[PDB]
């Protein structure tokens, strides 16, 4: 059984990074992406407004800068909605 | 925990030093794997309130 | 421990070899490790049982050595392919893949041979001396929103300027730095400076 | 001590009480001549894959 | 001590604030990679039954 892992000469070492510290790493990685775009991954983190940042991500795939701003309300409602369904997507399919 | 059995192992070779070293090397790797994936930021960034 | 990765490779294979020879001493349940002694002490009809017992434990050490060598060889193959992959990308060119060739924006990569490996000198670009400025998504002039062709609209707090993202060269907002797209009542957060047409 | 090797002169010094002389293994890398009490330097014959 | 991930830092995010570098640093890091291990060969007959 997994409750008593000792058994007979079978020790399960604990991970060096606890689930809490890993969550701190992920949260620090989320806050870097949101508040700094990619600049935090290549030196110091430089703050940039998120609507402005995602225009730069748009500009990197071909669509011009102004496509995002003229569709900010639609795009945000699209993102929000999707990030939602992803929670039920994992729940629906075990 | 049989002394007679343990006497046969020490005549059997140094397989254990190979096994426990292999599983120790496999143990350090797991710590390195999580470090490589996640520890990509030298600072802990905080979301604004 | 700078050259830790190569040092362990030299340690691992050498110590694996040293265990293999050291495996020869164990008697494996036989009378003696030295098989010439067994052939001299015991008669041939009853020395095979001791010889066979020694052989079974002996080749099994070879089986372990080869198997762990095959696994280790596969690990180096992945490491060699990664080095070959980033020899072609980081050295023979410039890589846009973030944090692939050195942390920061990559410029160059000079390799150097090392014993049983390679060493890369990733010449990266790291910004510094950051300054906090007030930005704006666009700049309405005549009711028509202006978006920068390159860079970002930035304001020293008094005037507006357009500068590239990774370096601060404030340039006056002409009509060549920016492009027009539609009226300026649909962009959220638009400021309203004046675009000097050249 | 029965084996096969290239008997040769050894610069090693076998302290009086030191009979044989293994190395970092188990191989009698040296022997003291029963007679003439000389330190030999038994080394394996030069084999090799072809 | 309990491990510390790193120096906690808060980014001054704001609807209308941008941070732009006025300088750079040409940092030359280094990367070490194994390429080839030691080519070893064995002989069963000379090893198992000398
Ligand atoms: C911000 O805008 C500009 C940038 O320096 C400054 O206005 C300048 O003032 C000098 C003073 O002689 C004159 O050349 C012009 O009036 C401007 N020239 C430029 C565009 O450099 C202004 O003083 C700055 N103010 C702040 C808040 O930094
Ligand atoms: C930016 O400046 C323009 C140019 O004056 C402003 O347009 C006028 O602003 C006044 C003041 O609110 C209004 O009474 C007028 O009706 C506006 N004219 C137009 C074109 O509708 C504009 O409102 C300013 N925008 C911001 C962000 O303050
Ligand atoms: C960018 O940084 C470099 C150094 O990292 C600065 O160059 C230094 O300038 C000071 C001037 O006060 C000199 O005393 C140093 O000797 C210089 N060092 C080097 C290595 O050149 C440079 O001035 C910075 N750029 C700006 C615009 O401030
Ligand atoms: C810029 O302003 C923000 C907010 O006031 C502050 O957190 C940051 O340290 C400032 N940076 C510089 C270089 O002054
Ligand atoms: C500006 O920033 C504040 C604090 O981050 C936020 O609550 C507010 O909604 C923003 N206003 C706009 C729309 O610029």
């Amino acid at each position: 059984l997994i409750c008593a892992q000792k058994f007979n000469g079978l020790t399960v070492l604990p991970p060096l990074l606890t689930d809490e510290m890993i969550a701190q790493y992920t949260s620090a990685l989320l806050a870097g992406t949101i508040t700094s775009g990619w600049t935090f991954g290549a030196g110091p983190a430089l703050q940039i407004p998120f609507p402005m940042q995602m225009a730069y991500r748009f500009n990197g795939i071909g669509v011009t800068q102004n496509v995002l701003y003229e569709n900010q309300k639609l795009i945000a409602n699209q993102f929000n909605s999707a990030i939602g369904k992803i929670q039920d997507s994992l729940s629906s399919t075990p | 925990d049989s002394t007679e059995c343990s006497n046969l192992l020490l005549q059997y070779g140094s397989f254990c030093t190979q096994l426990k070293r292999a599983l120790t090397g496999i143990a350090v790797e797991q710590d390195k794997n999580t470090q490589e994936v996640f520890a990509q930021v030298k600072q802990i960034y905080k979301t604004p309130p | 421990s700078a050259l830790g990765k190569l040092q362990d490779v030299v340690n691992h294979n050498a110590q694996a070899l040293n265990t293999l020879v050291k495996q020869l001493s164990s008697k494996f349940g036989a009378i003696s490790s030295v098989l010439n002694d067994i052939l001299s002490r015991l008669d041939p009809p009853e020395a095979e049982v001791q010889i066979d017992r020694l052989i079974t434990g002996r080749l099994q050490s070879l089986q372990t050595y080869v198997t762990q060598q095959l696994i280790r060889a596969a690990e180096i193959r992945a490491s060699a392919n990664l080095a070959a992959t980033k020899m072609s990308e980081c050295v023979l060119g410039q890589s846009k893949r973030v944090d692939f060739c050195g942390k920061g924006y990559h410029l160059m990569s000079f390799p150097q041979s090392a014993p049983h490996g390679v060493v890369f000198l990733h010449v990266t670009y790291v910004p510094a001396q950051e300054k906090n400025f007030t930005t704006a998504p666009a700049i309405c002039h005549d009711g028509k929103a202006h978006f920068p062709r390159e860079g970002v609209f930035v304001s020293n707090g008094t005037h507006w300027f357009v500068t590239q993202r990774n370096f601060y060269e404030p340039q006056i907002i002409t009509t060549d730095n920016t492009f027009v797209s539609g009226n300026c009542d649909v962009v959220i957060g638009i400021v309203n400076n004046t675009v000097y047409d050249p | 001590l029965t084996g096969t090797g290239v008997l040769t002169e050894s610069n090693k010094k076998f302290l009086p009480f030191q009979q044989f002389g293994r190395d970092i293994a188990d191989t009698t890398d040296a022997v003291r001549d029963p007679q003439t009490l000389e330190i030999l330097d038994i080394t394996p014959c030069s084999f090799g894959g072809v | 001590y309990t491990m510390s991930l790193g120096a906690e830092n808060s980014v001054a995010y704001s609807n209308n604030s941008i941070a732009i570098p006025t300088n750079f640093t040409i940092s030359v890091t280094t990367e070490i990679l194994p390429v080839s291990m030691t080519k070893t060969s064995v002989d069963c007959t000379m090893y198992i039954c000398g």
